[PDB]
């Protein structure tokens, strides 16, 4: 996600159609190694966006992909104080999710 | 009466320069490895009146005066050897327009190491040899940036701290942060990479002394901090003012000249390592050269993208020696010197992440800003992108620097996967593209795959939220 | 003569666009030229390039592999060096229309004698416009052709041919085709390089 083309609003956005298409740099394959723990954390294996060539990107968003932009429900927005941006150039991008889980329920 | 001091003699010649004191020391030099001198070194004691003892031999003092055996290392295979030698030969004096009288190469890999010197200094009956010193140039930036990352790891400074805390009077010093210095998001103008009037007097009078901090305090910012990235000498100079400040606050006060040479020499064991106070290096040294060049061609070599734009052709017919240069043109950039073994030792320590935590050593391999995008002009020129990291330039799986000082081009890169180090050095200012092209060719010879794109690593922070609840009321 | 580069291999899948890998480049060549014993040194090298290995199968329903570059061929002695570089590897094919690039042809480097030589032929792109490799009669080696592929909503599309040659430098290997999840092959190897030296 590009953070100048989209500004995150945590309450008023609900579904994929809220994100303006210009803010999309790339879209992943579905997650794998999906697991849960008694502490309420969700875990998954690292996610690869292959051969990416958009503009500079500053965040990631996780969503339940229903295959339709009306019901494809947003789950979480993530960024970091130190991993502030990625500058695409035809590299692959890996998102290496935090070891102990990335989202809590 | 009174001991004036001691004299040391070897084979009957006085190796000492003036009488040494009761805790002073003489170094005897040019000895061969693995050999015994206990029968050849002798000592005398001398009185204020000039009375001297017999020369007692170190054997009579039971002192074990023998040199260390020459430390062995497993070499690169013979086929690789001659392919490297053929690559270096294509960058040197007899091949067409390749104005460089001599070269050095230093390689370490998991499968062995090679060190060689080629050509000469233009001295009459003396080809290059590996004991000789050269200017490390801009590779000194990897010595400076790393100690600042040690001070972030020690919490003595932090990523959002503004430059106005450490030094007075810098333009936009209220908006320039520690992160923006380390990543070249500093907006400041460059005196060697961006000023024709300065570049002229640097080429025409390299021994003139200079105050680049005074240039910074007069300068107009090129852009607002954090909005772009561009190569900067001002950044590394200003890191050399955040260091010194830490040494006044937390250590014992030193200049950047003192502290950078002390830490790297004592920790890594780089015995050649020095920052010249005179216009000349410690002996013996490689001699620097340049052809005479028009100002439009000098600008093309000192500019930030010079290693790509190498097609200068060099039609001129007179040459200048460029051994003598003032380190004040560079300060914490540019200024270190030493020889090839110590330069490869420096690259090995930068791979190993010396001075740094495991968390910081992960971070410095992963945060980057854009240096250049280019179409690769051949198969050995790597991914069409290079980026400034927290202490190196990146090119595929290789981290390193490209640099020069007057007449010397020096390149130092190492590989994140193998831990291999490649070092290249050329005697001539005209060689700025050729030294980097030689690194690319040795990297492509040793490991083709390492010259592809690096993967970007992004780590999101986790999404906690509060356990917010309310309690019902009973009636 | 330099060795040829190995070709690259294309994406295997049931579905989506499936582009072919690139052809390897041909080796360079340095012509039959004299050196006197006064310009030679006391010893010499005569390294002959080995042919670059071709890119393997995807081993699944995924993207292919790059080839390996051809070995460089080197002569040197004393003040003289003569080098005929190997051709570059054919690049991996992916889901991307820009993938599957063909390898550059091997360049010639000369020192100490006024010799003449010729650069190798380009290897062909696979990718979204597959192509034949560049032919070379001019003492240098030819490039290999690029691999074919399959569209998302439509049938397969053809690769290109290897170039003709008569240079003793090695030809580049053909790339291989983007294909069904069960299909495909390994890409071609480059050919070995050549050395010939006559003593008087």
């Amino acid at each position: 996600i590009d953070a100048d083309d989209y500004t995150v609003n945590l309450t008023s956005h609900t579904t994929l159609a809220n994100i303006p298409s210009g803010a999309i740099i790339a879209v992943s394959e579905s997650l794998t190694g999906k697991s849960v723990t008694s502490a309420g954390w969700v875990k998954a294996d690292p996610t690869v966006f292959p051969e990416v060539t958009g503009d500079t990107g500053e965040a990631v968003i996780v969503y339940k992909h229903t295959g339709t932009a009306s019901t494809s429900t947003l789950l979480s927005y993530h960024d970091s104080p130190t991993y502030q941006f990625v500058i695409p150039n035809g590299s692959d991008i890996r998102v290496i999710w935090p070891t102990d889980g990335f989202i809590r329920f | 009466s009174g001991l004036r001091g001691y004299n040391v003699y070897r084979n009957g010649v006085r190796q000492n320069t003036s009488p040494v004191t009761e805790l002073g020391s003489v170094t005897i030099t040019g000895l061969t490895p693995g050999t015994d001198y206990s029968s050849q070194i002798t000592v005398t004691a001398i009185d204020m009146a000039g009375n001297e003892s017999e020369p007692k031999t170190l054997a009579e003092l039971e002192a074990e005066a023998a040199t260390d055996e020459l430390s062995p290392a497993d070499p690169l295979a013979p086929a690789v050897r001659a392919q490297i030698d053929a690559l270096v030969a294509a960058k040197m004096k007899p091949t067409s327009g390749k104005e460089a009288d001599g070269a050095m190469v230093g390689i370490e890999t998991p499968t062995g190491s090679y060190y060689k010197a080629y050509g000469g200094d233009r001295t009459k009956n003396q080809p290059l040899f590996l004991e000789q010193n050269f200017r490390y140039g801009s590779c000194s930036k990897m010595a400076c940036n790393t100690l600042l990352l040690r001070e972030i790891d020690r919490g003595h400074v932090d990523w959002d701290d503004t430059l106005d805390q450490f030094i007075d009077g810098i333009p936009n010093g209220d908006k320039i942060t520690v992160r923006y210095l380390l990543l070249f998001q500093d907006g400041l103008k460059d005196w060697l990479q961006g000023d024709p009037a300065v570049q002229q007097t640097y080429f025409l009078n390299p021994t003139l002394n200079y105050d680049p901090l005074a240039y910074i305090r007069a300068s107009t910012p090129v852009f607002e901090p954090g909005t772009d990235s561009h190569y900067s000498n001002a950044a590394t100079l200003l890191m050399g003012k955040i260091l010194e400040w830490c040494d006044a606050e937390f250590y014992t006060g030193r200049s950047a000249r003192e502290l950078i040479v002390e830490e790297w020499k004592n920790t890594v064991g780089m015995e050649s390592l020095h920052w010249p106070t005179t216009n000349y290096m410690n002996q013996p040294y490689v001699r620097g050269w340049t052809p005479n060049m028009a100002l439009p061609q000098i600008q093309a070599i000192l500019g930030p993208f010079a290693f790509l734009a190498g097609l200068l052709g060099y039609p001129t017919s007179k040459d200048l020696e460029w051994t003598a240069v003032s380190t004040t043109w560079s300060d914490a950039a540019g200024s270190l010197a030493g020889n090839m073994e110590d330069f490869v030792k420096f690259g090995k320590a930068l791979y190993e992440g010396e001075f740094l935590s495991e968390e910081m050593n992960q971070l410095r391999k992963e945060i980057f800003t854009r240096y250049v995008e280019y179409e690769p002009a051949g198969p050995h020129q790597g991914p069409g992108w290079m980026g400034f990291g927290l202490n190196s330039i990146c090119w595929g799986h290789w981290l390193g620097w490209v640099g020069n000082l007057g007449g010397y081009i020096a390149v130092l890169f190492y590989n994140q996967d193998d831990g291999s180090v490649i070092a290249t050095m050329l005697n001539n200012f005209a060689g700025h593209a050729d030294a980097v092209d030689l690194f690319y060719q040795i990297a492509y010879l040793l490991n083709p795959e390492s010259t592809g794109h690096r993967d970007w690593i992004f780590r999101p922070d986790p999404a906690e939220d509060a356990d917010e609840v309310r309690d019902p009321t009973l009636y | 003569g330099g060795a040829g580069g190995g070709g690259g291999s294309g994406r295997r899948a049931n579905s989506g666009y499936r582009y072919g890998g690139g052809g390897g480049g041909g080796g360079g060549y340095i012509d039959r030229v004299w050196i006197p014993r006064a310009s030679l040194g006391s010893t010499f090298t005569l390294i002959r390039g080995l042919g670059g290995a071709g890119g393997a199968r995807a081993a699944g329903s995924s993207n292919g592999n790059n080839g390996a570059p051809g070995g460089s061929t080197v002569f040197s002695s004393g003040s003289v060096s003569l080098t005929a570089s190997g051709g570059a590897a054919g690049v991996k094919g992916t889901s991307s229309s820009a993938s599957g690039s063909g390898g550059a042809g091997g360049t010639t480097s000369i020192s100490g004698v006024s010799a003449t030589g010729y650069t190798g032929g380009k290897g062909g792109n696979g990718g979204s416009s597959p192509s034949s490799g560049q032919s070379r009669t001019d003492g240098s080696g030819a490039g290999g052709g690029g691999g074919g592929g399959v569209r998302s909503n439509d049938n397969s599309f053809s690769g290109g041919s290897n170039g003709t040659s008569s240079g003793p430098a090695g030809n580049g290997g053909r790339g291989t085709d983007g294909s069904i999840n069960t299909g495909g092959s390994n890409a071609g190897s480059g050919g070995d390089g050549y050395v010939l030296i006559e003593w008087e």
